[PDB]
RNA sequence: AGGACCGAACCGACUAAUGUUGAAAAAUUAGCGGAUGACUUGUGGCUGGGGGUGAAAGGCCAAUCAAACCGGGAGAUAGCU
RNA sequence: AGCGUCGAGUCGGCCUGCGCGGAAGAU
RNA sequence: CACAGGUGGUCAGGUAGAGAAUACCAAGGCGCUUGAGAGAACUCGGGUGAAGGAACUAGGCAAAAUGGUGCCGUAACUUC
RNA sequence: AAUUCCUUGUCGGGUAAGUUCCGACCUGCACGAAUGGCGUAAUGAUGGCCAGGCUGUCUCCACCCGAGACUCAGUGAAAUU
RNA sequence: GAUGUCGGCUCAUCACAUCCUGGGGCUGAAGUAGGUCCCAAGGGUAUGGCUGUUCGCCAUUUAAAGUGGUACGCGAGCUGGGUUUAGAACGUCGUGAGACAGUUCGGUCCCUAUCUGCCGUGGGCGCUGGAGAACUGAGGGGGGCUGCUCCUAGUACGAGAGGACCGGAGUGGACGCAUCACUGGUGUUCGGGUUGUCAUGCCAAUGGCACUGCCCGGUAGCUAAAUGCGGAAGAGAUAAGUGCUGAAAGCAUCUAAGCACGAAACUUGCCCCGAGAUGAGUUCUCCCUGACCCUUUAAGGGUCCUGAAGGAACGUUGAAGACGACGACGUUGAUAGGCCGGGUGUGUAAGCGCAGCGAUGCGUUGAGCUAACCGGUACUAAUGAACCGUGAGGCUUAACCU
C-alpha cells in the first residue's frame, strides 16, 4: 500500500561529502482506514483511507455517516489502495509515514499544474516556422494537419492545441531521502507533480 | 470558407438551444426597508442589510 | 513553510562572516583527489550575493593565470570550509557585473575605510 | 556550451590561436559540447611557425567555457572565454607541450591526465 | 497563465493605470464616497488604504511620499490632518465596497466605495 | 562655382511587415531616393481618337486604352453555349 | 528394409481426379 | 461614408538644438461617437534574453548595429 | 562571358567542404569593333561574391508590455446556398 | 461555367521489398570482422559547403543516416528561389513583327469555417425514489531508440597479428514526463542612477512626458540552457529456426498422435483516460414514514399540508480557467483585500548637522523604500433569508420469511 500526503515544497539536503540533494517535502499525516474492501462484498481487496481534517459544516450527512461507521474523524478526502495477498488492515487503523522506513524508492502521483489552453509549440514541442523570410501570420501555427483526398480526414490522436496540465501524473522511482515519523515528513529526491499544497499519493516503487 | 448548403431552420433552433436567458433565482428582502433587491447589492432606496448606506 | 524553514534552519552554518559586494574574500573549499582531501583557496572580489537562507550564494571573480574566472559558491555547502574577508571594498551597487568588462587599473575597487 | 560554428581560444602551445568547432562528436543530433567533451575543429588562425597550420582539421577537448560547469553542491564555475586543447585526430593525445590558464577537475580522467599535469591550476 | 500574479490590467497600459488610480484615490479622499466600476473599486483599495496607513505617522518624509503618490496637497493635508487621525486605532480596512447594480450605458457592474466612518 | 555634398519642408516610391468582404478600388508603419534643378507647385490656356501626347513603359488621354467616352447603324453576325 | 540372418510383399515409371508450395504494398 | 488618403497661400512664442529636425512646453486646440470585464491558444505592434553567433535563408529577408562635434590620422586607384 | 549547348569544362585562389564568386586557359555549340570593341576614376534604393562588426535569422525558444481574439451590454454585415 | 503546379518549411500517416537495433540457417564462418538467405515494422533512422534544386558531389558525424505509398501527402497551413504574363538585354533564328524544351536582371500568393474530420471543453437527458462519495475495468490511448567504457579476459580462438560469445557493472546521446530546490532568462506592478524639458510659488524635494526616455539591478510567477524521473525486468502465446520421443514407410524422419525450446513483432506487465460499458456495473453512507377529493380505474388526474438529504444560486476567491467547468471559503469565518511582523530586492531616503569657495563628501544610516512571498491578524467584504429538489419509490416470477 501507499499513503496520501501533501506537497509542502522543495528544498535541499546537504550531505557531508558536499552533495546537495534536491528534495520534495511531503507531509504525510496519519492515514486512517475508513473502509476495508474484500472479495466477498466488493469483488476486490483494498483499503480506503482518509487524512487531514475537514470543518464539520463542510462535511455532508452522507460523508459524516461513512466516517462515523469507521469510527474516524472526517478528513479532507477518501482514497483507495489495493491490497496484496499478505496485507491485512482493520477499519479505524491509523497508518503513518513509518510505513516507508525501509522503502528505498517511491512512485509519487499528483495533479500537474494547469497551463490552460496551450498551443502546439508548448503542448507538443512543435517547431516554429520562420520568424522572417516572408512568413505570413504563421509563426507558431501548427502547419499541415493531414494529407489530401486520401485520406480526406484528420486522424484521431492528431497533436493539436488544447488543455495542458491539470491532470494526474505519476513520477516513478524517486529515492527516499528521509522518513521523519516525528514531524510526519517524507523527503524524496527530485521534483513531483503539482503545486505547493496539492495532494500526493506516495506508493513503494512498482519497478 | 462558407456553407455549401443552406442550414435548416431546425439546425438554427438546435444551435440556439443554449441561448435562453436565466431569470434571477430569487430577490432578497431588506430587513429594514422591506424592499426587494439583488442579493449583496444595495436597494434602490440606498439600504443594505437594514442600514441606510446611501442617502436617496 | 514553517515545516521547510525548520528543515532549512537545522542545516544552516552558524558562523558565516559578514561580507558585502566589492570585498575581497578568500574561500577555502574541499578538494577530494582520491582518499586525499585538502583545502584549495579561491580568492577574489565578491560581485554578487544572493541572500536566500539555506539557499544563499555568492559569486567571486578572480583573474587566474591570465583568465577571468567566476565561482558561484553555495554559502551553506559543506564543500565551503571557510570564508575570510581580506579587504573591504567601497562600491555603490549590489551587483558588480560591470567589472566583467574591466581589467587592471579600470577594475580597481576603493577600500572601505570604516 | 559549444556548438558547430563556435569559435574557441586555444589553451596550449600547439600554434593555433583561434579554432572553430565543426562537429560535436559522440551521438546523433548531439547539440552541445561542454568541458571535457571532444569536438572536431578547423584552425582559423595560427602563429607563423607552430605544430599546426591554418585550415587543418583535427580534434580538441573543451577545457574552459563561459557557460561553465556545475558541481554536486549546486556551485558553478564559469570562465570569461571558451577554450580548448588540440588533440591528434587519431590518438586524441595533446599536440602541445604546455597548457595555458586554469582547467577544471572534470578533465581528471585517464584520457586527459596529461592536460591536468601541465595545467597551471585545476579548479 | 497568471499563476499567483496580482494587479488588474483594466485594458490600459501601466502609465494610464497609475494616473487613473492617483486621480481616483484623490476623489475618494476628497468626497469620502465615490461610485465606480466594481473591479476599479477593488483595485482602488490597494492604492488608497496604504495612503491612509502612511498618513497615521505625520512627518515631512511621509507627507512628501504621500505627495509623490497623490500630487495634490489638498489630499495630502486631508490624509494627515483628518483621515490618519480618524483611523489611528483601526488596523486596515479603511474602505468598504457596496455593490449597486449596473451602469445604463454599458451594463458595467458598479459599486460605491466609501471610507468606513463616513 | 556646382543637373556639388549632408539634411527638414516639398517632390518621389527601393525594401519589409500589415492590410487584401481594407481605415484606403493602391494605403499605413518602419526604413529609402531627390532636395538650386533636365527641380517643384498654384491659376489659366493649347493639343482630340487611327487622333493627341510620350527622356519610349504600347505609357498616359477623367478609377476606361494594341485605338477613350456617349449616342446612333443596331435586334451587327454568332455553323457556338 | 534394417541387422547369412530375415519372413510378405516390395519397387518406380506412365495416365487421370482433388489438393500443397511457388504467393511482397501502402487509412 | 462624420472614410487613417488628397488639397495652394499666410502667420511662426519658450527651453534645449545647426535647424521650420527632434524632445518637452506657451497661446490656442483636442482625448479621435460603442463601452465594461478577462488576462487562454493564435495573430498584430513592441521590450528583454543564458551559451552560441548567419549554423537561418534562394538571399543576413527582417532585426541587431553604426550614428554628434572638435582634433589626430587615413591605402590602392584617379579623369588630379 | 548579361553570349559556352556539352558543363558543376580544366587549372589556380578562397572554404573543413564552393554547380555561385575571383584569376587563368581557349575547345568562341553560337564574341568582335558607332543595331560599336576593349578599358575606365567617379557615380548607383543596379546584378554577383567575400570579410569584420552585429545580432532571436537560426540552434530553440522563454518571459514580459500593449492591440485583437474570449465573456457581458448596445448596434449589427458578407461571400455562399 | 478552373481538380493551384517544382523545391523548401511545418505537420505527418501507412507499406515492408529492413538502414540500425532483435532472432536465426548456410558460409569459400578460426577469432575479430564479413558474405548471403530467412523471420521481424516495436522504436529509432545526420548537420553542413555548393546549387531553386529534388538529386548529386564534397566535408564532418552516426547504431543507422532505409526503400516506397499517401493528388510525385501537406499553398482555404507558410514560403515563392525554380517555373509560366506584361519591362529589358545577350547568343541564336527570322527581311520583319517576333521567337528559343537557350541564357540573363526585375517582377501583387485572397478567403471571418456552415458540414465532415480532428484537438480541447461544457449544456441536456438517460441509467427507474432521491442524494453524497469511493470504486470495478469492458474498452481506448501513451510508452517501447541506442552509444561508449570497464569487468568477465588479454580468457576462448589464433602461427602470429589480433581477439570474442554468454553474463555483469558504469557512464552518455537523442527523445519524453514532471518541477522550480539549485544555475540562469524574463520580471513596463520593486529599488536605484541618469539626459532633455514642463510643472508642483521658489529653494530643497518630487511628479509628468520623451520606446518602460535611456539604463543598472531584481521579488513572486512563468520558464530551459536548470535537475529529478522514464524506456525495463518478469509472464503468456509465437515467427524464422532448433529439438525430444515417434510411426505411416521393420530403416530413416522435429510431426502424422504426443512433448520441449525459440525475437525489440503479438497478449500482458508500466503510465493515462475510462460505466453514454444504453451490456448505462459495484460498494459505503445519507434523506423523505401527511390528509383528502374526483373521474375517461389508472405506472390516472387534482387540492390542501409538507419541502428532507442534497443541490443550485449569490458573494469572497484559487499555483483552476477562453467561457462553461473544477477547487477553497461565507462570521460557528483566514476566502480575498487591508493591516502587523518577517523575508526579499535595491543600496546608506528625506530632514538636519559638519567639512569644502564649490561640484560634492561625511555623519545620523546598511538608511529609506520595497509587487505577486512567508508567518499571523476579523479591520473591510464574504447576509437572515429566498430558490430547486419531496412525502418510502412499477409489474412478473423465484427463493426465503409470515
Ligand atoms: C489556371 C489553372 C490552374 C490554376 C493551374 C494549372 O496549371 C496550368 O494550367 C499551367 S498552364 C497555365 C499557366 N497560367 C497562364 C499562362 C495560368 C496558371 C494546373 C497546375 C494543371 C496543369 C491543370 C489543372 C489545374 C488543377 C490542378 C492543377 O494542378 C492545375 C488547373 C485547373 C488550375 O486551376
Ligand atoms: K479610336
Ligand atoms: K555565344
Ligand atoms: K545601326
Ligand atoms: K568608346
Ligand atoms: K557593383
Ligand atoms: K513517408
Ligand atoms: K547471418
Ligand atoms: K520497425
Ligand atoms: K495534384
Ligand atoms: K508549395
Ligand atoms: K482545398
Ligand atoms: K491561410
Ligand atoms: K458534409
Ligand atoms: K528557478
Ligand atoms: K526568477
Ligand atoms: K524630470
Ligand atoms: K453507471
Ligand atoms: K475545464
Ligand atoms: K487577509
Ligand atoms: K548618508
Ligand atoms: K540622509
Ligand atoms: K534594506
Ligand atoms: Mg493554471
Ligand atoms: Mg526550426
Ligand atoms: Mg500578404
Ligand atoms: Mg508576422
Ligand atoms: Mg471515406
Ligand atoms: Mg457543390
Ligand atoms: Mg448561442
Ligand atoms: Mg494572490
Ligand atoms: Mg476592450
Ligand atoms: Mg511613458
Ligand atoms: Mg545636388
Ligand atoms: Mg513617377
Ligand atoms: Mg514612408
Ligand atoms: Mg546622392
Ligand atoms: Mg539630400
Ligand atoms: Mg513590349
Ligand atoms: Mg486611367
Ligand atoms: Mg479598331
Ligand atoms: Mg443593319
Ligand atoms: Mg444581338
Ligand atoms: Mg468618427
Ligand atoms: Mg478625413
Ligand atoms: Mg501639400
Ligand atoms: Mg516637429
Ligand atoms: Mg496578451
Ligand atoms: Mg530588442
Ligand atoms: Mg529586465
Ligand atoms: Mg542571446
Ligand atoms: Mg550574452
Ligand atoms: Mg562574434
Ligand atoms: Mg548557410
Ligand atoms: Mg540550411
Ligand atoms: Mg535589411
Ligand atoms: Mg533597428
Ligand atoms: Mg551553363
Ligand atoms: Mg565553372
Ligand atoms: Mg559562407
Ligand atoms: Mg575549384
Ligand atoms: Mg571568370
Ligand atoms: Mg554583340
Ligand atoms: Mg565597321
Ligand atoms: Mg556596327
Ligand atoms: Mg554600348
Ligand atoms: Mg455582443
Ligand atoms: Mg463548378
Ligand atoms: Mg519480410
Ligand atoms: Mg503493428
Ligand atoms: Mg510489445
Ligand atoms: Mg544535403
Ligand atoms: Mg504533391
Ligand atoms: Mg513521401
Ligand atoms: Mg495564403
Ligand atoms: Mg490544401
Ligand atoms: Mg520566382
Ligand atoms: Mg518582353
Ligand atoms: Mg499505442
Ligand atoms: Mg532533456
Ligand atoms: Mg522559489
Ligand atoms: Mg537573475
Ligand atoms: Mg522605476
Ligand atoms: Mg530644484
Ligand atoms: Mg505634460
Ligand atoms: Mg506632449
Ligand atoms: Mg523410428
Ligand atoms: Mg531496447
Ligand atoms: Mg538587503
Ligand atoms: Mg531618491
Ligand atoms: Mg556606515
Ligand atoms: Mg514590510
Amino acid at each position: 500500500i501507499g499513503l496520501v500526503g501533501k506537497k509542502v515544497g522543495m528544498t535541499r539536503i546537504f550531505t557531508e561529502d558536499g552533495v546537495s540533494i534536491p528534495v520534495t517535502v511531503i507531509e504525510v499525516e496519519a492515514n486512517r482506514v475508513t473502509q476495508v474492501k474484500d472479495l466477498a462484498n466488493d469483488g476486490y481487496r483494498a483499503i480506503q483511507v482518509t487524512t487531514g481534517a475537514k470543518k464539520a459544516n463542510r462535511v455532508t450527512k452522507p460523508e459524516a455517516g461513512h466516517f462515523a461507521k469507521a469510527g474516524v474523524e472526517a478528513g479532507r478526502g477518501l482514497w483507495e489502495f489495493r491490497l496484496a495477498e499478505g496485507e491485512e488492515f482493520t477499519v479505524g487503523q491509523s497508518i503513518s509515514v513509518e510505513l516507508f522506513a525501509d522503502v528505498k524508492k517511491v512512485d509519487v502521483t499528483g495533479t500537474s499544474k494547469g497551463k490552460g489552453f496551450a498551443g502546439t509549440v508548448k503542448r507538443w514541442n512543435f517547431r516554429t516556422q520562420d520568424a522572417t523570410h516572408g512568413n505570413s501570420l504563421s509563426h507558431r501555427v501548427p502547419g499541415s494537419i493531414g494529407q489530401n483526398q486520401t485520406p480526406g480526414k484528420v486522424f484521431k490522436g492528431k497533436k493539436m492545441a488544447g488543455q495542458m496540465g491539470n491532470e494526474r501524473v505519476t513520477v516513478q522511482s524517486l529515492d527516499v531521502v528521509r522518513v521523519d515519523a516525528e514531524r510526519n515528513l517524507l523527503l524524496v529526491k527530485g521534483a513531483v507533480p503539482g503545486a505547493t499544497g496539492s495532494d500526493l499519493i506516495v506508493k513503494p516503487a512498482v519497478k | 470558407a462558407v456553407q455549401q448548403n443552406k442550414p435548416t431552420r431546425s439546425k438554427r433552433g438546435m444551435r440556439r438551444s443554449h441561448d435562453a436567458l436565466t431569470a434571477v433565482t430569487s430577490l432578497s428582502v431588506d430587513k429594514t426597508s422591506g424592499e426587494k433587491h439583488l442579493r449583496h447589492h444595495i436597494t434602490a432606496d440606498g439600504y443594505y442589510r437594514g442600514r441606510k448606506v446611501i442617502a436617496k | 513553510s514553517n515545516i521547510i524553514k525548520q528543515l532549512e534552519q537545522e542545516q544552516m552554518k552558524q558562523d558565516v562572516p559578514s561580507f558585502r559586494p566589492g570585498d575581497t574574500v578568500e574561500v577555502k573549499v574541499w578538494v577530494v583527489e582520491g582518499s586525499k582531501k585538502r583545502l584549495q583557496a579561491f580568492e577574489g572580489v565578491v560581485i554578487a550575493i544572493r541572500n536566500r537562507g539555506l539557499h544563499s550564494a555568492f559569486t567571486v571573480r578572480k583573474i587566474s593565470n591570465g583568465e577571468g574566472v567566476e565561482r558561484v559558491f553555495q554559502t551553506h555547502s559543506p564543500v565551503v570550509d571557510s570564508i575570510s574577508v581580506k579587504r573591504r571594498g567601497a562600491v555603490r551597487k549590489a551587483k558588480l557585473y560591470y567589472l566583467r568588462e574591466r581589467t587592471g587599473k579600470a577594475a580597481r575597487i576603493k577600500e572601505r575605510l570604516n | 556550451m559549444i556548438q558547430e560554428q563556435t569559435m574557441l581560444n586555444v589553451a596550449d602551445n600547439s600554434g593555433a590561436r583561434r579554432v572553430m568547432c565543426i562537429k560535436v562528436l559522440g551521438g546523433s543530433h548531439r547539440r552541445y559540447a561542454g568541458v571535457g567533451d571532444i569536438i572536431k575543429i578547423t584552425i582559423k588562425e595560427a602563429i607563423p611557425r607552430g605544430k599546426v597550420k591554418k585550415g587543418d582539421v583535427l580534434k580538441a577537448v573543451v577545457v574552459r567555457t563561459k557557460k561553465g560547469v556545475r558541481r554536486p553542491d549546486g556551485s558553478v564555475i564559469r570562465f570569461d572565454g571558451n577554450a580548448c586543447v588540440l588533440l591528434n585526430n587519431n590518438s586524441e593525445q595533446p599536440i602541445g607541450t604546455r597548457i595555458f590558464g586554469p582547467v577544471t577537475r572534470e578533465l581528471r580522467s585517464e584520457k586527459f591526465m596529461k592536460i591536468i599535469s601541465l595545467a597551471p591550476e585545476v579548479l | 497563465m497568471r499563476h499567483r500574479k496580482s494587479g488588474r490590467q483594466l485594458n490600459r497600459n501601466s502609465s494610464h493605470r497609475q494616473a487613473m488610480f492617483r486621480n481616483m484615490a484623490g476623489s475618494l479622499v476628497r468626497h469620502e464616497i465615490i461610485k465606480t466600476t466594481l473591479p476599479k473599486a477593488k483595485e482602488l483599495r490597494r492604492v488608497v488604504e496604504p495612503l491612509i496607513t502612511l498618513a497615521k505617522t505625520d512627518s515631512v518624509a511621509n507627507r512628501r511620499l504621500a505627495f509623490a503618490r497623490t500630487r495634490d496637497n489638498e489630499i495630502v493635508a486631508k490624509l494627515f490632518n483628518e483621515l490618519g487621525p480618524r483611523f489611528a486605532s483601526r488596523a486596515g480596512g479603511y474602505t468598504r465596497i457596496l455593490k449597486c447594480g449596473f451602469r445604463a450605458g454599458d451594463n458595467a457592474p458598479m459599486a460605491y466605495i466609501e471610507l468606513v466612518d463616513r
